[PDB]
This record gives structure tokens, sequence and C-alpha cells, in this order.
């Protein structure tokens, strides 16, 4: 009530900055935040480049819904103690160099660390198995045999639920789905229904990566809320 | 020559530990037995600084002991007038993910940094308002874990890359680089006299450095997992270590040993922030279990507990005059406590 | 005396002996119907989830 | 001395149910506004439901107090000193019931928007729209409570109040069953086995059965009183009016257990309250 | 090589410091605490009027 | 409206003239 001119100006500035904070709150609540984790080989750069249409942030709107995307390049190899801050991102986008056979086990270990993290226990992971064209090229020709790195591929058939893209021979489908289920095994092993993994085969040039992200985010939020309502 | 070098390193390590044992005469525990307790010291939230849209990750009181700064992971750096709760400012940061923030002792500048490896100095008194970035101190190769001002022209930063550095604001370059840590350095505390500063890191060690001389004087160990937080005793003779494994420990510089280990059986959470009250008898300690504990710095007993946050408390700024304890939290709220 | 006195009428003195069906026909019928509706919702939802 | 005496329940049952409802919805409300973390629109709709339940139980407490006042004679047996009081208190009752029904409906609508408009939910259901829709619904609730308590015993009033039950029930069904079908669709992709889910069917069954068992008896009683006071069977149903009221009151007690506490955050808020 | 050299020098410089007995350090810390045992607002709360938050 | 009853719509309304 009884305020000095200085006090009046102070509370007036408080109200103005509160208004700006409210505008920022609507911006923030309606924008979905994604972490684009991945190894150096994994084409994180290609993914961000295609969807241009320290921490690196890329904005992209799909069907009039905002999406952050924070690449975490230029950081130490270890991820702990900065992954703790991404505990509130809607989804994590894990890109893996499916073509590079040798480091695939390192990618699996990385996915195990991210999945089985004390934090991130309520965050879904989108496995963009990037550069499937290169994997196709390498698996057609010899000189690169899965068994030399993952012996289990000899004893692996194509899942009955596989939906190969037309124009691809059976063996490329075999290899790609082998990698997919190699990730999913460590994904489904300790899901606990709190967070799920959404495998996707993708390439660098693919323009549908943003659409895949949009659909996956829809599914993630829907499943989370249905679990909250106990409908699922 | 690795064999001989490692043999020498082990020999000097044995020497230092033996010397520490030699100066390990009657521990602080028995000496503090003569000290009377502080009772069930308590304090109630006198203010609740709301306005942040996300997790609060760092705060710092200005020397006024009135204005404070806090950084939220949206990218908002709100400058709060603790007395009246008015928000003096809120800077839109270029990087949403801030992990630290500092207030210049003069109150003229406020610094912040995060997963972007850049310390952004924001000048508060310029152009008759419209606080705008003063200088982007880039050059670090990792996430800035803590920032602290020495004077209006000098700032010292700790980064995920195992290094701390001193930057001259105007010249915008690392006047000194404090390499030597084996892991990510998480927090650093300047001594009351700005000649020294102590930084704890993920390598399960704390290290004291001379700002002018530019090399490590002493290193300390004994805390198990990690150091999320580090603070100097108001005198500059000892510093308390807030560890990521259930223990807060107080180390003294000149004696150079673990003077005490504050911990209790029930608590399993890791310490996120640590600070002393003036006279240092009260070692406020923030925990992951959405609570802040009060530890008698000397008798090493839990003299109190603060509980008003729904989530992890990240920052535990104590006023320069010692008349308030501020507690940020991931719950987006910043509560000021006073007896 | 009174006239055109609108008031809460009392319950008619129903006598069970005259009644053909059980006095509580409406109560039993309605509650059986409600239990059946609940069970039908449960079973139809289960079948839709299964199919 | 008819074969269906008007069943009179002990005042103890009314008092106990009303007190339990008041206390429970009070802790539900306190969990909000003492935990600024719990400030999303969904929890405000749950708070509206809790306020409706609290108003209903409070109505009961006041009605029992006024009845035990008329009895024992502190109030005149008839006149404006009792009839207008009955009008106002029963208005509180009717607006509580309508607020409860519309609160359930808006909870269903918010859940439907969260599921079927997930990515754009916070743009659709904002705090501004939360407040405006809550204010509109409660204003409608109080206005038609006044209308239906002063213009109560007319046939169209009974028709409209009756019809608000089945129409809102079919609305709630059209929403929850669609959400259940979407959950089925997700279950198809989550695992290979058919795995007909139980917690979804059990959840919808619990919600709708609490809604129906706690409203259908009262609605049936009102309908039979309005269109058929003369049939003996009817009259035997009307003899159970106080039991049907107890049922339309168990909703207040059993509403929080099915809408408020099933949220883990609200459980945590109550735990810190303790 | 160079890293091992630097580690050796760092260990040497750390060792070279003139350590003091723990008893003296604890005595100094206790004396400082006593010297402000009633000047710390949080250790001993001030009257509500003098509290700058009131 | 014509008496305190524990709820509303408890009994019908007719012409109880006497
Ligand atoms: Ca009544």
């Amino acid at each position: 009530c009884t305020l000095s001119a200085e006090d009046k100006a102070a509370v007036e500035r408080s109200k103005m900055i509160e208004k700006q904070l409210q505008k920022d709150k609507q911006v923030y609540r309606a924008t979905h935040r994604l972490l684009l984790l991945g190894a150096d080989n994994s084409g994180k750069s290609t993914i961000v480049k295609q969807m241009r249409i320290g921490i690196f942030e890329t904005k992209f709107q799909v069907d009039k819904v905002n999406f952050h995307m924070f690449d975490v390049g230029a950081q130490r190899d270890e991820r702990r103690k900065w992954i703790q801050c991404f505990n509130d991102v809607t989804a994590i986008i894990f890109v893996v160099d499916s073509s590079d056979y040798n480091r695939l086990q390192e990618a699996l270990n990385d996915f195990k660390s991210i999945w089985n993290n004390r934090w991130l226990r309520t965050i879904s992971v989108i496995l963009f198995l990037n550069k499937q064209d290169l994997l196709a090229e390498k698996v057609l020709a010899g000189k690169s045999k899965i068994e030399d790195y993952f012996p289990e591929f000899a004893r692996y058939t194509t899942p009955e639920d596989a939906t190969p893209e037309p124009g691809e021979d059976p063996r490329v489908t075999r290899a790609k789905y082998f990698i997919r289920d190699e990730f999913l095994r460590i994904s489904t092993a300790s899901g606990d229904g709190r967070h799920y993994c959404y495998p996707h085969f993708t390439c660098s040039v693919d323009t549908e990566n943003a659409r895949r992200i949009f659909n996956d985010c829809r599914d993630i939020i829907q499943r989370m809320h249905l679990r909250q309502y106990e409908l699922l | 020559e690795l064999d001989q070098l490692r043999q020498e390193a082990e020999q000097l390590k044995n020497q230092i530990r033996d010397a520490r044992k030699a100066c390990a005469d009657a521990t602080l525990s028995q000496i503090t037995n003569n000290i009377d307790p502080v009772g069930r010291i308590q304090m109630r939230t006198r203010r609740t600084l709301r306005g942040h849209l996300a997790k609060i990750y760092a705060m710092h009181w200005g020397t006024d002991s009135r204005l404070l700064v806090s950084a939220s992971q949206d990218g908002k750096l709100i400058i709060w007038d603790s007395y009246t709760t008015n928000k003096v400012h809120a800077i839109p940061l270029r990087s949403s993910w801030v992990m630290t923030c500092a207030y210049a002792p003069s109150g003229n500048y406020v610094a912040c940094g995060g997963l972007d490896n850049i310390c952004s100095i924001y000048n508060l008194k310029t152009r008759e308002g419209n606080v705008r970035v003063s200088r982007e101190l880039a050059g670090h190769t990792g996430y800035l874990s803590c920032c602290r001002f020495l004077d209006d022209n000098q700032i010292v930063t700790s980064s995920g890359d195992t290094t701390c550095a001193l930057w001259d604001i105007e010249t915008g370059q690392q006047t000194t680089t404090f390499t030597g840590h084996t892991g990510d350095v998480m927090s650093l505390s300047l001594a009351p006299d700005t000649r020294l500063f102590v930084s704890g890191a993920c390598d399960a060690s704390a290290k004291l450095w001379d700002v002018r001389e530019g090399m490590c004087r002493q290193t300390f160990t004994g805390h198990e997992s990690d150091i999320n937080a580090i603070c100097f005793f108001p005198n500059g003779n000892a510093f308390a270590t807030g560890s990521d494994d259930a223990t807060c420990r107080l180390f003294d510089l000149r004696a150079d040993q673990e003077l005490m280990t504050y911990s209790h059986d029930n608590i399993i959470c890791g310490i996120t922030s640590v600070s002393f009250s003036k006279s240092g008898r009260l070692l406020l300690a923030g925990y992951d279990d959405f609570n802040c504990n009060v530890w008698d710095a000397l008798k090493a007993d839990r003299a109190g507990v603060l509980a008003g946050h729904d989530n992890r408390v990240s920052c535990l700024g104590v006023t320069d005059d010692g008349m308030a304890v501020a507690t940020g939290s991931w719950d987006s709220f910043l509560k000021i406590w006073n007896g | 005396s009174y006239e055109y006195y609108l008031d809460y009428l009392d319950l008619i003195p129903v006598d069970e002996k005259k009644l053909k069906a059980h006095k509580h026909s409406i109560v039993i019928a309605f509650w059986v119907s409600l239990a059946a509706f609940v069970v039908l919702l449960f079973l139809i939802l289960l079948y839709m989830s299964w199919s | 001395n008819s074969d269906c005496p008007r069943v009179v329940l002990p005042e103890e049952i009314f008092f106990t149910i009303s007190i339990v409802g008041v206390l429970e919805n009070l802790i539900v409300l306190l969990a909000v506004f003492k935990n600024k973390n719990l400030q999303a629109p969904m929890y405000f709709f749950i708070c509206s439901l809790a306020i409706s339940d609290m108003l209903g139980s409070l109505y009961k407490i006041l009605e029992n107090i006024l009845i035990i006042l008329r009895n024992m004679g502190y109030l005149k047996p008839r006149g404006s000193f009792e009839t207008t009081a009955d009008d106002i208190i029963d208005s509180l009752f009717v607006l509580s019931l309508l607020g409860s029904i519309f609160s359930l409906s808006v909870i269903a609508a918010d859940r439907y928007i969260t599921i079927f408009h997930a990515l754009r939910y916070h743009s659709i259901v904002t705090m501004r729209r939360t407040v405006v829709v809550l204010t509109v619904i409660w204003t409608f609730c109080t206005g038609t409570g006044i209308t239906m308590v002063i213009f109560s015993h007319h046939v169209p009033t009974v028709i409209t109040f009756t019809s608000l039950f089945p129409l809102m029930l079919v609305f709630i069904l059209c929403l929850y069953v669609h959400m259940f079908l979407l959950a089925r669709s997700h279950t198809r992709k989550i695992s290979t086995l058919p795995r007909a889910n139980m917690k979804g069917a059990i959840t919808l069954t619990i919600l709708l059965g609490v809604f129906i068992f706690c409203w259908a008896p009262f609605v049936l009683h009102v309908l039979l009183m309005t269109f058929c006071p003369s049939n003996p069977y009817c009259a035997c149903y009307m003899s159970l009016f106080q039991v049907n009221g107890m049922l339309i009151m168990c909703n207040a007690v059993i509403d929080p257990f099915i809408y408020a506490f099933r949220s883990p955050e609200l459980r945590d808020a109550f735990k810190k309250m303790i | 090589i160079a890293q091992a050299r630097k580690l050796v020098e760092q260990l040497k410089m750390e060792a070279n410091i003139d350590r003091i007995k723990v008893s003296k350090a604890a005595a100094d810390l206790m004396a400082y605490c006593e010297a402000h045992a009633k000047e710390d607002p949080l250790l001993t709360p001030v009257p509500a009027s003098e509290n700058p938050f009131r | 409206s014509y008496s305190m009853e524990h709820f509303r719509w408890g009994k019908p309304v007719g012409k109880k003239r006497r």
C-alpha cells in the first residue's frame, strides 16, 4: 500500500519480469526437449543437418509442435554428472553407427549405461540405427562377417514380425534386425514399464527422421499418461 | 622408466601418509568433546523465491547479503531481492543448461556457465538497464561446474575437463590454467583472502591451489566416490568437502588431514552442496534426499534438519553476514532460511 | 379447514399380500442390472483388449 | 404399518460418512496449494471434484444440524425459518452433485486431451483455460442448483437433472473407452503376446461402477417419485431413499481413492503432510 | 614420460610443505569458533526486529 | 420447500388438502 517511488518501481519491474516469465513458461511447457546422445561415428551430425530445415541445440517444428534437440558434443568420454541434468527430457535419441561392426559392442555398452542409469529411469530412448545404406553395402559384400564380432548371428533368424523395405534382399534384413534386437535385448531386459525403447532404421539423407521423432514423442507421452491413469 | 617413476611416486605417497599420521595427534573428535552442543538448532523458511520454470542448479549471494542470483536449467538467471522477493532481473541465457552461477563481489557483474563450455559474464549496471552479455569466456573443453569471482576483472572456473582456469575478463583469455585433476572438477571455493582456492573433483580428491603461483599446493583424499561440493571455512584454514557418498568431511590446509567425517547411518543420499555459517560452527549440508542437514562443524553431530523442498537441493548459498541460508532445489523453488 | 394444501405426500401404504411380484422387484431388478452392466463393461473391455 | 416402512438410517451413519468425506477431501485439497509442484490443470480438476465432495458432505453436516435443531424445537416447525433454510441447504446439495458430475466429466476430458493430444496438450489445456472452464462449470452448477431447488418438483426439472446422469455417463464412456482402445493399440506394439490388459479394464470398471452405483439409485428414486408415486413396487423402492442417499454420498468418500490418490505425486504430498 | 615427470614434481612439492600438528589446527579452529560463538546469526538467532527479513 | 428432508426429491408433491 504505502510504497516509495523506488519501491513502486521495484514491484513494477517485478510484475513486468513476472509477465515475461509467464510468456517464457508457455513457450517452455509446449516445447518438447530431446537429448541426441550418440558415439562419434554415429551420424548425429547428419541427423541434425538433415533436419536443419559444447552443447549444441537445434530447433525444429513438426506439425506445429516445438522440439528442442541438444547435442552434447565436445565433452569428456564419460557421461555421468551431466546426464543427471537431462532427467526431465521427454525422450532420448540414441544414434548408433550400425555400419561400423567393431564398435557396435561399445555402442551396446553405451546403451546399457544410458538405459540402466539411476537417473533416466523414466525416459524413453529412440534408437536411430543410422546409415543403414552403408550397413547394406557392407553386408552384401564379404570381408565383414557378423560372427567375427557377434557370434550369435549364425544362430539368428529374421523375426517373424520383420517388415523389410521393398528392394532389399533377405540377408540385409537379417543383419539389420539382428542389430536391432541386440539393442532391444538389453532394452527389454529391465524395462519395468516405466520407460520404453523405440527402434527405428534410418539413414542420413532421410527426411522422415523428424516425423519419426514426432510419432515417437507422441507414443512416449501417451504411454506415460496411460500408465499414470492405470489404463495401460 | 615408468617402473622407477611409479616406485618413486609410491615412495613419496608413503612419505606423505606417514607424515600425516605423525601429525595425526589427538583427533578433533576428542577435543570437541569438551565443546557443549548447539542444541536442536532450527530455522524456518522466511521467503520462498518462486519464478523459475525448471530445476534450480546454482545460486550465489551478492556481498550486499540482500540480492542473490540463481540459475535454472531453462536458461534463466533471475536476480532476486531476498528481502522483498522482487525479481531485479532475469537474463535469457544462450544455453539452456546452466550448472553454475556467480555474483561479483562488487555486484556489478554476474557470471554463469553450464554444459556449454563458456563462462558468460553479464554486466548488471550498464546502458541504464538491459543487462547484456559482457564477454563469453570460451576456451574450456568441458562443462563449467562452478564459477567464482575474485574481483571485477578476474574469474576462476572449474570444468568437466579436468582443469580449472583463471580468466581476465577484459583480455578474455586464461591467465592461468590449473591442470592436475584426474577427473571432472565439480566445485571450487575461494578463500576469504583470494590468494587461494580449493576445488573438489570426480577423482575423489580435493586440491588447494595458489591463484598467483598457478600450481597445486596440496591435495587431499579419503572421501569415497565424488565431490559435488566444496566450501572454505570462514577463516581460510580448513575446507569442508561434500561428497557424493553419504559423507561430508572437513579438511585443514596446514595440518593437511581429514579433521572429521560428518556422516550418519540413516543417510544414504549424496551431498549436493555444502556451506558454513559465519563462525563456521554450523556446516549446512544439502542432500539428494530433498532435505538439507545442519551439521555442527566441530562436535560432528546433526544439530538440525531443514525440510521444505520436494526434490534434490542443488545449491546452499549462505549470506555474507550469516543471517540467511538459501536453498535452491530441482523443484524450481529457492527458499531463504533464518533462525 | 385446509384447502389446496400442497405438501410432501407420504409413501403409499403398500401391502405385500396384494402384490403379485415381490415387493422389492424394482430394487432387485435394478441392482442385478447394474451389477450386470459393470460385469459386461469389464468383460467387453477384456475381450477388446484380447481381440 | 405397510410392508415397506420408510427405512430410517441412524444419524451416526450420515455423520460418519460426511465427516470422513470432509476430512479426506480436505487432505486432498491441502496436498494441492501446499505443494506448488502439484499445480498442473489435471490436479486442479481433481481439486474441483474434491471441492464438490466437500460441499456435499458439508451439506449433510448442515442438514443434520438443522434437523436436530427443528427436532428439539430450537427452530419453529414450519415457516420461512425452516423452508428457506431447506431450500438453501438442498441447493448446496444439488450444486455439489452437479459439480461432482461435471468435475468427473472434465477430468475425463483432460485425460482425453492428454492422451489423444499429447504433444499439444499444454497448448490446449493452459492455466488460463483451466480457470475459465472451472469457473464456467461451477457458475453453471450453482445457477442450475438454484434453479432446480427453487423450481425443483416440476417435471422438466426432474427430466433435466435425471438426464445429466446418462448423458454425462455416455460422454465419460466415449472418452475412457477410446483411451482404452488406444492403450490396446500400444499393447500391440509393446509386446508380441496378446496380453489382454487387466489394470485398464479394472480401472475403467472401478471408475464407472463407482459413478453408477453412487448415482444410479438416487436417479432411479427421483424418476420413480416424479413419474410413478402410485405403483406399489415403486413405493417400495422409494422406501429406500435414505440408503440411496448414503450411496450418492459414498461417492465423496470413494472419489479421492479413485482420482486423487492413484497419482503417486499426491500420495507423496500426503506423506509429507504427515 | 612428461606426465610421469610432472606427477613426480607435484608429489615432491606437496611433500615439501611444513605440516602442523593436528592438535594445534583443531585448537585454532575451536578458538575461531569460540571467538564468534555468539556473533553468528544462525548459531544464536537475533531478535526478530534485528532479523533483516522480520 | 415444505419441510427439512435429508435430501431433495425425497417425496412427491401433491394436494394434501384437509
Ligand atoms: Ca432437504
